[PDB]
């Protein structure tokens, strides 16, 4: 029962077509809570929770000054990185940044984290330690050692350390009415007969919290090995999410097939059959 | 410069009826570059849809969710077109109930 | 909350 909060940031140049767009968003395990665009009307931090809209009115005001000012960061961050790799002023490029902190089943700081991406590719990554960074190549190394001079690894640590946990655990506890409860999946099996010899059966997995889950099948109660047709997991739209296994099976023999759905929800796995 | 395709999922938040208002959601993932023109179609007409905000996987390549309230039945046709530099032509995904 | 980040590339 670990939960996490973390911090999706995404700055994306668009030379000729005006200043570049600035995209935040923030997690509690799976459920997104907060938002930041520039391109939106209200340029401010937005609510996306039932409990976040609790927060008073300085809390939204800091939250968007902090965006905005992360927005200039990286708006120089890009300008910075079009030098160090000598690239075209014409082309668009995206600096990616993701960090955030984890707390464990007893209550206590688990983990915290912090990476950067230019172009896709790996850039800098605070270590697990959250003293030393990682630099993925020459001109990564420019900026850690710019960094380690303006000691940010040791002011995030203060962040992680204190803050970030303080307000996961009170978004936990204000939020335990959809955030500490997990949704347990509503599964079934459905028959597709292909041919008149083989049909298709389906293990449906709808409406779960959270996102991780594995469906496995299995012959006469044997599993199988090998790779099965399925789907990537998707949401459902409505904070919960969805996935699907089918296998091809003789007509007839449907009985001898049985769908194994582990999740966090259920206290033992869940065994399904074609009803 | 690093591209990648992306992955689309057509289907509806829940089991399709017959005449039955229900959530369309097109799921755009694995992408790269981060900027997409994703649109959903009924009849090739375009629908007013909200976008998701903008994330990304532990890959660092992108995925969006785009959806909107529709009607689902045989006579219409529902998709989602998908517009990327990674993609020589428009790609259009057609929905479908049994998914 | 969000975190400030001041230092640049």
């Amino acid at each position: 029962g670990s939960h996490s909060m973390r911090y999706f940031y995404t700055a994306v140049s668009r030379p000729g077509r005006g200043e570049p767009r600035f995209i935040a968003v923030g997690y509690v395990d799976d459920t997104q809570f907060v938002r930041f665009d520039s391109d939106s009307a209200s340029r401010r931090m937005e609510p996306r929770a039932p409990w976040i809209e609790q927060e008073g009115p300085e809390y939204w005001d800091r939250n968007t000054r902090i965006a905005e000012d992360n927005a200039q960061a990286f708006r120089v961050d890009l300008q910075t990185a079009l030098r160090y790799y000598n690239q075209s002023e014409a082309g668009s490029h995206t600096i990616q940044w993701m960090h955030g902190c984890d707390v464990g089943p007893d209550g206590r700081l688990l983990r915290g984290y912090s990476q950067l991406a230019y172009d896709g590719a790996d850039y800098i990554a605070l270590n697990e330690d959250l003293r030393s960074w990682t630099a993925a190549d020459t001109a990564a190394q420019i900026t850690r050692r710019k960094w380690e001079a303006a000691g940010e690894a040791e002011r995030y640590r203060n962040y992680v350390e204190g803050e970030c946990v303080e307000w996961l655990r009170r978004y936990l506890e204000n939020g335990k009415e959809t955030l500490q409860r997990a949704e347990t999946p509503d599964t079934r099996v459905t028959r597709h007969p292909i041919s008149d010899q083989k049909v298709t059966l389906r293990c449906w997995a709808l409406g779960f919290y959270p996102a991780e889950i594995t469906l496995t099948w299995q012959q006469d109660g044997e599993d199988l090995t090998q790779d099965t047709e399925l789907v990537e997991t998707r949401p459902a739209g409505d904070g919960t999410f969805q996935k699907w296994a089918a296998v091809v099976v003789p007509s007839g023999q449907e009985q001898r097939y049985t769908c194994h759905v582990q999740h966090e929800g259920l206290p033992e796995p869940l065994t399904r059959s074609w009803e | 410069m690093v591209q990648h395709a992306p992955k689309i999922q057509v289907y509806s938040r829940h089991p399709a009826e017959n005449g039955k208002p229900n959530f369309l959601n097109c799921y755009v993932s694995g992408f790269h570059p981060p900027e997409i023109e994703i649109d959903l179609l009924k009849n090739g007409e375009k629908m007013k849809a909200e976008q998701s905000d903008l994330s990304f996987s532990k890959d660092w390549t992108f995925y969006l969710l785009v959806h909107t309230e529709f009607t689902p039945n045989g006579q219409d046709e529902f998709s989602c077109r998908v517009k990327h530099v990674t993609l020589s032509e428009p790609q259009i995904i057609k929905w479908e109930r049994d998914n | 909350n969000g975190y400030n980040f001041f230092s640049t590339f």
